[PDB]
């Protein structure tokens, strides 16, 4: 804003006379064009839900899995340029392996948070990479209970009760302050599920052209015992009915 | 006008946030002659129409095998393929020798993607200009994939890449609901298949030079017919 | 494109070679003349300030051996990179032959190093030409220049950096093709003084000539008031 | 809507927006700079015959050497930047002799092909994923001839951009879109190697400014039994006749 | 080249460095380091309007050593890119020689990867 | 870039505008020999490097272009001149020199960081136990040939025509003196002048200026 | 009264982007006049461009199909002459003749009182002692960087009109391609 | 400096005008082709042909080497001389500006913005409509492509639509025709990433 | 980046290196001044805050036991040469002879540190001069400036930076080749008082010298033989003696 900087946005780890690198900026514009993905963290646990765009009936339901697993114990999902985000994905997943070889225990969640952040600001460092194309959206469960995250191009990264990002997000973030709001006392996994559920359902409201699919996933003390689960069967359903009563 | 201060390289993103170079690639694609990838829940199928550079030449190989269960057809940048493929045939190779493992389509794809990934985010090199129609058949049953070359790769009941694909691909959309319950009929399949890269024809007919065809599935290793052998099709 | 130093120009040339050659055309004049019994070096110096240090430093004349010395034009701090691995070079090959190093063969290794600059690897040539002057039991009494474009030739005199022109018409007008080392001296200091944009405290003045005592050759590098005490005796005072 | 200037060619690994890689198009365009070589199968044998095109008369055209010996099976035809198809030359034949030494058989002339294919890809990634061995593409290409058990008589044709066909018959460098033209129509199956022969010079004498002898062109031929051959002055001068006594017609 | 690397423009000045000074000031929030009799004492804003973060995650303080705490004024990943490297200095400085590293070698060496 | 759209390689074709601008130099066959010819002040010329080297004991190299880059070639050159005594238990052919010093010049033009020599050479002498005079021509592309006789350089247009109407292939020279005479004459059409002989079994000499100036002023 | 702003093909485009902004945000009160020879340039043919806001084209000849390298443009009321020049000169060396015979001409026809020139300039003999010397005249350079300068045009325009709502000539929102952006974000990376 | 000298140019039914990329389009036998010549200077030349109710122009276009200075004082004196017949013409080229298939009329431009056409069949088309001896009354054909003049490269999609329109619209028959002209276009290194075996 | 970034340009000067000496020039003046007995080198200390502790700083620095240094330009890059030029004189000097590296070596080895970065792919060169001052048994006293080209020479007596102009006039007027360190110092004070805008205490102004060995600070008594370094900087204290008695 200038949203073009003329002469210093042309290659990545570039200061702009004001102090900005335009490269990552657009890097955010790209995630912006993205399904929508929200994380919610709940009592004992995290959740995780994707918008998937049926592009075409020729896709096969249930396939083209967006949510990974890193380790046992976290979950990630990501708006924009894909690939770019099994990239990071398959770093976290080294990283975790290495800390786990050292220091026995599983990677803590904010331990995991900061090696995809130095992983994903060393790509801010050089003109001979550009940024990640990818907004992500994880955590899980651990020694000190749930943590989610989210991690920017920039290599920025937060905490959150709740996180969207992707094409939807505004519409999901508003949907995400409600519901904080609306429970001073917190929010059970199965609830966060079905809330997650009519959460994505709203903001496809922004990508209403095409159908969706829906996907969710949650690591919960009490659920999952602190590991990465799929949500599925009748819970999903379950779910999926409630988002579509709203 | 705007475009071309950004396009350089693979490792700059537009204004809006657009990597050109990998937009680029996906416009090789369409370079290539159509090829078309379609399953049921017992085989999957792919049929390419071959070029030739002249009546004096022969008429370009589509589709490689990768491995006994899996195979892929191409349509874009020649070498392309063939480094991919040399790619997709050692990790096969490589899940059988150290697990004693067929390897899964659907982790095929996965690592296709990576590696082509990594073409896209570094300076030096260029984006994969090929695209892939994998087709398998594993402990999963039959898949089809399409590999892009910005690495995503989808899996689809079917689809057509390559020139005038798109055809075949409303062909394959307008007869899904038929193509995918043809179970136990491998010859019944290949017709399917035949009948929608037809779609992709102008002025140009469907010959035992032209045509290649290829098939996988349960009990049925990843076959290739070429010459006459695709004439009781035709 | 110019700034890329090992690719040709539409042309055939080589820009950054060139340049160089430019910036050393500027830089402090240094003369080399042969005699039959002997070798002239003298380079007057660029930066004059009278808090200037003048003696205990010479700073464009340097001793490669007992045989071999060098006059500078160019980047002082170019030059001695170079002087360094000459210096080397000569020990090596002392130490390989057990004997001392054949002038031409040590001017071809740091020309050589010139040419690799202007070929390969990227990095902007050496700001510097050399004068060379050095005795051997092969060729005598001998006198090469090299510059960056790493070439190198043999010459009776000779002169580089700036007013090059100047000098060699100089040069070219009194030089006699068997004089006396005293004498190359003497048109040295001439030839200098014809073209100063001329003190002691501005020159430099070395020879290399037969000891008389005797039959072994000798590197005489003239300190300040030796300096002095020629240049009246030449009628320069 | 302005005309503004395109670095669309300017990178072998950039892409213009059509999805083209112009940097490697041009070198496909650099065989237009070399002499013509064409090359000819029958069910009896393959010829390759090319120009000479000494620039001077006091070049000795005997040492113009645009035909190789790859393997007593195999033989090739140069045309382009031909200093570039040194290293094509000495891997073909590495890798033919290395074949022989590891399966004591002869290379497959398609296998062989590949090969030098596969070589030429090595401005950028290797086809089993090696890293770059030069810093661009070769501006040569080959015509290359053999026989082998499995497919007989083949000609294929590699370009630098590390592709090739197989072809009846084919014609490359200045010159060969006429050339190639005609082989359309001369060409077919039952050609004996007389008149393959016989075609390849006269197409030449067509396609050559200057007067065709023994000395500006140069034939050869691949045959199951004897091998590759490179004729000599004498039978192809010998050949030559033949061709201007037959054109009595 | 001078405006994008760092190299001498022709008053002998670095852009980048210059414009890297720019970017502290993007989070747009204050510190303050006070000196008591036998402590030291940091002090720095804390603006978390967004009302989905968990404030208890953000933070530009960090423990560098036992010893040695950290404020940093600019973007969160550059900051968290030099604590990092900080914490290895001290904890190698601290094997190598045999005791703690003080704060003042801590910043010269960080000063100097940072020219 | 590397190419222009008709498909030369722009490097290249700049290391050809070197050799122009090189100083002439010429080599012709006679019957029994080959002769070496070269053009060129204030200089020691006893002592400065030459512009025709022994790279064995029968065979030359001469160039003409960027001096320098010569240097390289003509030490790899010498270099594997001996390799191939040392693993071949023979010397060289002229030929194979010819190709090695052209293989390495047709390298440098498709390494990356690295400039094409802008040299090209005249490489000439006997084979072992062999009397038919040899002699070849290598350019910085890396192509190479043989020659009757052939020039180099600037103004070697010039002096290509001469020795196009001048030398006779059915009765090249027939002595050392002719064979000399007609390198010396074609050098007068665009000239100090270098002479080297070449004559089977390592007879390498080269003319001391008397003797060269003994055949110009005749020829003026 | 009468003047007439020539911009010129410089660094970046941005006078010519610049005459954009400026015909396209005033398209009520502007007029296609005439063309000019484009013998010194490189030709060129295209469409008639209209402003981005539905407004009227500009090319009120309703039977004019195409456009031209060299356009002439009148604003009825302020008294002003516009030239929109879509391509650059052929070759450097016609710059002389271009002034001399296409706009000095110009210039003397209509009887112009002051021109007015567009110019850039680049961190890396400037035309206009090439065009003075061919002689009230106003203006020279801006201080600009390629690309994208949809941005740094405004702001230039902006600058220069002392001494509005602005819209984009239709072309502009083909200037990262034809093909639509979402359908090749969808393919590649959904 | 000064003003510098410009190419002084020296020089039926149905006037085709394009450039030498479309000889494909032309089969010299089939339709049986004539000739006459066309030389201009500065301080070049190119030869007419007949076929033969019917004239062809065809430019040699070069980027490397041939300005469009040429072409543009070409243009001039064709569409001069031309315009003094009333002659109905075809404009066959290709532009690397457009993003599909055009044809077009005098009083229909199908080209949208902000597609466009240069140089030489740019110069012709201005020279046509714009300038002295406008009106004539035209029909043109546009291929897209890429690469500099003289390097063109096009689709096989589009040589084959180039091929039916261009028959279509000089009355040949739809099979001899397509057939002469694919066999010179395969030859053509306009198709050299087919050929090549570059892409497939 | 791996090529040169100094290159030539067609008038045959290399830019990088004078945007250096630009920098240099626009430095705080600093000068050096030999005697007889001595020499001594002296800067002013500019504090860019009064909340800054400027003795925690230091821009003249012992190298050796007899040889220390000064400089005006950018200080973190003279940080930098400092901790070289200490390493080498071990590394190439001490390790191998046991003994200190003579003055005009040790500021030949930092002129090669200089050259290099003038030469080496993707560096800028250094934006300082040095002044060193030394001594050695066989040479006594000296006196050198390096330059970012890694140009060296030697002095009687010279000034760098801002005011450097003036001071080396003022310099040229005062000094004869009979100074005492005592001198030489009074002079080297009253040419730094017209330099200094602003506050000129003990506590503005740095001040060394190298003059006599001395024992005491040795550290150690016993061995007879062992020479007390001659590098002395001057205090707080000692500096404001001479400045009210100027």
């Amino acid at each position: 804003m200038t949203s073009i900087g003329t002469g210093y946005d042309l290659s990545n780890s570039v200061f702009s006379p004001d102090g900005r690198n335009f490269q990552v900026e657009y890097a955010v514009k790209a995630v912006e064009n993205g399904t929508t993905s929200i994380g919610i963290k709940c009592n004992d646990g995290v959740v995780f839900a994707v918008e998937k765009l049926i592009t075409s009936k020729l896709l096969v339901p249930q396939k083209n899995v967006k949510i990974q697993v890193v380790d046992r114990h976290i979950g990630c999902v990501y708006s924009g340029l894909i690939p770019d985000g099994r990239h990071l994905v398959n770093r976290g997943r080294e990283e975790a392996a290495s800390f786990k070889k050292l220091y026995k225990t599983p990677i803590p969640i904010p331990a995991f948070a900061d090696r995809l952040g130095q992983y994903v600001q060393a790509h801010t460092l050089y003109n001979s990479v550009r940024p990640f194309g990818v907004s992500t959206i994880f955590g899980g469960v651990d020694k000190n209970g749930a943590h989610l995250y989210m991690l920017e191009p920039s290599g920025s990264y937060w905490g959150y009760k709740g996180a969207a990002t992707g094409k939807g997000r505004q519409s999901a973030k508003a949907e995400l302050e409600k519901l904080v709001d609306h429970h001073p006392e917190g929010l059970s996994a199965r609830e966060a599920v079905k809330q997650a559920a009519k959460i994505i359902y709203l903001a496809h409201e922004d990508n209403k052209e095409k159908d969706f699919e829906l996907e969710i996933s949650w690591c919960s003390l009490s659920e999952t015992n602190g590991l990465h689960k799929f949500v599925k069967g009748d819970l999903l359903q379950e779910a999926i009915d409630f988002a579509q009563k709203e | 006008m705007f475009r071309n201060n950004y396009d350089g390289d693979t490792v700059t993103f537009s204004p809006t946030g657009r990597l050109f170079q990998v937009e680029y690639a996906l416009e090789a694609i369409k370079q290539g002659s159509v090829t078309v990838g379609l399953r049921s829940n017992t085989h999957a199928v792919l049929v390419a129409l071959k070029r030739n550079a002249d009546e004096l030449s022969s008429y370009q190989k589509k589709i490689i095998k990768c491995d006994e269960h899996m195979g892929l057809s191409l349509a874009g940048l020649a070498p392309d393929a063939r480094v991919l493929s040399n790619y997709l045939r050692q990790q096969c190779n490589y899940s059988s020798l150290v697990f004693n493992r067929k390897l899964a389509v659907e982790r095929a794809g996965h690592l296709l993607c990576d590696k082509a990934q990594k073409n896209t985010q570094s300076y030096g090199g260029r984006p994969y200009g090929v695209g892939l129609l994998i087709i398998g058949y594993d402990k999963s049953g039959a898949h089809l994939l399409e590999f892009q070359p910005s690495g995503n790769v989808t899996e689809l009941y079917g689809t057509a890449i390559g020139a005038r694909s798109q055809g075949a691909k409303t062909y394959l959309e307008r007869t899904l609901d038929t193509f995918i319950k043809i179970d136990g009929n491998p010859d019944e399949l290949i017709k399917a298949g035949v009948e929608a890269i037809s779609q992709s024809l102008r002025d140009e007919s469907l010959t035992v030079d032209n045509l290649s065809i290829a098939i996988v599935g349960k009990d049925t290793p990843f076959t290739i017919y070429d010459g006459e052998a695709v004439a009781k099709y035709i | 494109y110019d700034s890329r130093t090992t690719i040709f120009s539409p042309e055939g040339r080589l820009y950054q070679v060139e340049y160089a050659l430019e910036s050393i055309s500027h830089a402090g004049t240094a003369i080399g003349i042969m005699a039959s019994d002997g070798i002239v070096l003298a380079a007057e110096r660029k930066v004059t300030s009278t808090l200037l240090e003048q003696d205990t430093s010479t700073e464009k004349l340097y001793k490669l051996n007992d045989k071999i010395a060098v006059a500078v034009a160019g980047l002082t701090a170019d030059a001695e990179i170079l002087i360094n691995t000459a210096r080397i070079h000569a020990q090596n090959y002392l130490k390989t032959y057990n004997e001392d190093i054949p002038v031409e063969i040590l001017v071809r290794r740091l020309s050589d190093i010139k040419q690799g600059y202007t070929q390969h690897g990227g990095l902007r040539p050496f700001g510097v030409s050399f004068i060379y002057a050095g005795y051997d039991d092969r060729y005598g009494y001998q006198l090469y220049t090299s510059n960056p474009s790493g070439n190198y030739t043999g010459w009776k005199a000779i002169s580089v950096g700036a007013n090059t022109s100047a000098a060699q018409t100089l040069l070219q007008m009194d030089y006699k093709d068997d004089m006396k080392v005293d004498d190359a001296i003497e048109l040295a200091l001439k030839t200098l003084s014809k073209t100063t944009d001329l003190t002691y405290d501005r020159l430099e003045f070395a020879t290399i000539r037969k000891g008389a005592n005797d039959g072994e050759v000798y590197q005489k590098i003239f300190k300040p008031q030796e300096i002095k005490d020629i240049l009246v005796k030449t009628g320069i005072t | 809507m302005f005309l503004t200037r395109s670095e669309y060619d300017r990178g072998v690994s950039t892409f213009s927006p059509e999805g083209r890689l112009f940097q490697v198009e041009y070198s496909l365009e650099a065989i237009k700079l070399g002499s013509t070589a064409i090359g000819i199968a029958t069910k009896e044998g393959v010829v390759l015959g090319v120009e000479k095109r000494a620039t001077s008369p006091l070049l000795e055209s005997d040492s113009i050497e645009k035909i190789v010996e790859i393997d007593r099976h195999i033989g090739c035809a140069m045309s382009g930047l031909t200093a570039d198809a040194r290293s094509m030359i000495e891997h073909a034949r590495t890798a033919a002799v290395t074949h022989n030494l590891y399966y004591d058989e002869d290379i497959n002339v398609e296998s062989l092909t590949q090969s030098v294919c596969d070589l030429a890809l090595r401005f950028g990634e290797g086809a089993s994923g090696e890293e770059r061995l030069m810093s661009r593409p070769f501006g040569v290409a080959l015509l290359i001839a053999g026989h082998d058990a499995d497919d007989g008589y083949q000609l294929f044709h590699a370009e630098p951009s590390g592709t090739f066909y197989r072809y009846n018959a084919k014609a490359i460098g200045s010159g060969s879109e006429g050339a190639q033209a005609e082989l359309l129509n001369e060409w077919h199956s039952s050609l004996t190697l007389k008149e393959a022969e016989l075609l390849v010079l006269k197409i030449l004498k067509q396609v050559m400014e200057e007067k065709l002898d023994e000395n500006n062109a140069q034939l050869s031929c691949i045959t199951k039994q004897d091998g590759f051959k490179i004729y000599d002055n004498e039978k192809t001068a010998e050949l030559i006749k033949e061709l201007k006594e037959k054109e009595a017609a | 080249y001078d405006r994008h690397i760092t190299i001498f423009s022709p008053e002998g000045r670095l852009y980048q460095v210059e414009y890297a000074f720019k970017a502290t000031n993007q989070t747009n929030i204050n510190s303050l380091a006070v000196r008591g009799k036998d402590c030291t004492v940091v002090i720095s804003q804390k603006k978390v309007p967004d009302k989905l973060l968990d404030p208890t995650t953000v933070s530009y303080i960090f423990c560098i050593s036992r010893t040695i705490g950290m404020v940093v004024n600019g973007p969160i990943p550059d900051a968290r890119n030099a604590a990092l490297r900080a914490k290895a200095e001290a904890a190698e400085f601290r094997y190598k020689y045999g005791y703690d590293m003080p704060c003042d070698v801590l910043a010269k060496r960080m000063a100097n990867l940072s020219q | 870039s590397i190419f222009s759209p008709d498909g030369h390689i722009f490097q290249v074709e700049y290391a050809l505008e070197a050799v122009k601008r090189g100083t002439c130099a010429v080599g012709v066959k006679g019957k029994n020999c080959v002769v070496l010819g070269c053009e060129r002040k204030l200089q020691d010329t006893r002592i400065t490097p030459s512009k025709v080297s022994k790279i064995d004991s029968h065979v030359v190299l001469s160039f003409s272009g960027l001096n320098a880059d010569s240097r390289i070639l003509i030490e790899k050159a010498r270099v594997e001149a001996q390799s191939h005594r040392l693993t071949l238990e023979d010397p060289v052919t002229v030929e194979y020199l010819t190709r090695y010093v052209a293989g390495v010049q047709q390298r440098y033009t498709q390494s990356g960081g690295v400039r094409p020599f802008g040299v090209s050479t005249l490489i000439a002498g006997f084979d072992p136990r062999d009397d038919e005079p040899k002699l070849y021509q290598t350019e910085p592309s890396g192509i190479y040939s043989s020659w009757s006789a052939q020039t180099i350089g600037r103004n070697s247009k010039t002096v290509r025509e001469f020795l196009e109407k001048n030398y006779d292939r059915k009765e090249p020279p027939a002595t050392v003196e002719e064979c000399v005479k007609l390198t010396v004459r074609s050098l007068l059409e665009v000239v100090n002048i270098e002479i080297t002989v070449v004559k089977p079994d390592s007879d390498i000499v080269a003319l001391s200026s008397e003797e060269i100036n003994q055949y110009v002023t005749q020829i003026e | 009264m009468s003047c007439l702003v020539l911009p010129l093909v410089s660094v970046g485009n941005i006078p010519q982007l610049s005459i954009d902004w400026l015909l396209n945000s005033q398209a009520n009160e502007w007029e296609y006049l005439e063309a000019l020879d484009s013998k010194y340039l490189v030709e060129f043919v295209g469409p008639l461009d209209r402003p981005e806001d539905g407004s009227d084209s500009l090319y009120k000849d309703a039977d004019m199909k195409y456009s031209s390298a060299l356009e002439v443009f009148y604003n009825k009321k302020r008294g002003l002459f516009a030239i929109q020049q879509r391509t650059p000169l052929v070759s450097v060396n016609y710059l002389n003749n271009f002034i001399v015979e296409i706009i000095l001409p110009f210039l003397s026809k209509y009887n112009i009182s002051e021109i007015c020139i567009w110019d850039s300039l680049y961190a890396m003999v400037d035309q206009p002692i090439f065009k003075i010397l061919f002689q009230s005249i106003k203006y020279c350079s801006c201080l600009a960087n390629e690309g994208d300068n949809s941005l740094d045009s405004q702001q230039f325009l902006q600058w220069i009109i002392s001494q509005v709502k602005f819209v984009r000539p239709i072309s502009w929102q083909g200037a990262y391609g034809m093909a639509d952006a979402r359908d090749k974000f969808v393919d590649l990376y959904n | 400096l000064e003003v510098c000298p410009v190419p002084k140019v020296e020089f039926y039914s149905t006037a085709v005008i394009t450039t030498k990329i479309m000889n494909p389009l032309f089969p010299k036998n089939l339709l049986q082709l004539t000739s006459i010549g066309e030389i201009k200077t500065t301080l070049f030349s190119f030869p007419i042909y007949s076929f033969g109710k019917t004239l062809l122009f065809s430019m040699e276009e070069n980027f490397i080497s041939i300005s469009p200075i040429f072409g543009n004082m070409i243009s001039r004196s064709i569409i001069s001389q031309l315009a003094q017949f009333s002659p109905d013409i075809i404009v066959i080229g290709t532009s690397d500006k457009i993003a599909s298939m055009k044809v077009m009329t005098e009083n229909e431009c199908t080209l949208q913005p902000p597609e466009f056409i240069t140089g030489f069949i740019g110069s012709v088309l201005t020279q046509l409509i714009v300038g002295p001896s406008k009106g004539l009354k035209f029909k043109c054909l546009v291929a897209p492509s890429e690469g500099p003049n003289g390097f063109e490269k096009l689709s096989l999609s589009d040589m084959g639509s180039l091929v039916d329109l261009c028959g279509q619209w000089l009355g040949f028959e739809p099979s001899r025709y397509s057939e002469e002209c694919y066999r010179l276009w395969r030859c053509d290194s306009a198709a050299i990433g087919a050929q090549s075996g570059l892409y497939i | 980046y791996s090529f040169s970034l100094t290159t030539f340009s067609p008038s045959g000067k290399l830019g990088q290196i004078d945007y250096a000496l630009t920098a240099v020039k626009q430095g705080v003046t600093s000068l050096g001044i030999k005697a007889t007995n001595g020499v001594v080198i002296a800067t002013e200390k500019k504090s860019s805050s009064p909340l800054a502790m400027s003795e925690t700083l230091s821009k003249v620095s012992l190298l050796t036991p007899d040889i220390g240094a000064v400089y005006s330009g950018m200080g973190p890059d003279y940080r930098v040469l400092v901790d070289k030029s200490r390493k080498v004189a071990h590394t190439s000097y001490k390790r191998i002879y046991g003994e200190y590296p003579p003055t005009k070596l040790l500021v030949s080895e930092v002129a090669k540190i200089m050259q290099e970065a003038t030469q080496s792919g993707g560096v800028r060169p250094f934006g300082v001069s040095l002044l060193i001052a030394g001594h050695d048994e066989f040479n006594g006293f000296s006196l050198y400036q390096v330059d970012p080209s890694g140009s060296y020479f030697p002095w009687k007596a010279t000034a760098i930076g801002k005011g450097s102009v003036a001071a080396k006039t003022f310099l040229e007027k005062r000094w004869n080749d009979e100074l005492e360190l005592e001198d030489a110092i009074h002079i080297a004070l009253l040419t730094l008082k017209e330099s200094v805008e602003g506050e000129f205490n003990g506590d503005t102004i740095e001040l060394a010298i190298i003059g006599d060995e001395n024992p005491d600070l040795l550290g150690y008594t016993g061995i007879p033989t062992d020479k007390g370094p001659r590098f002395r900087k001057l205090t707080s204290q000692e500096i404001n003696d001479r400045l009210e008695a100027l």
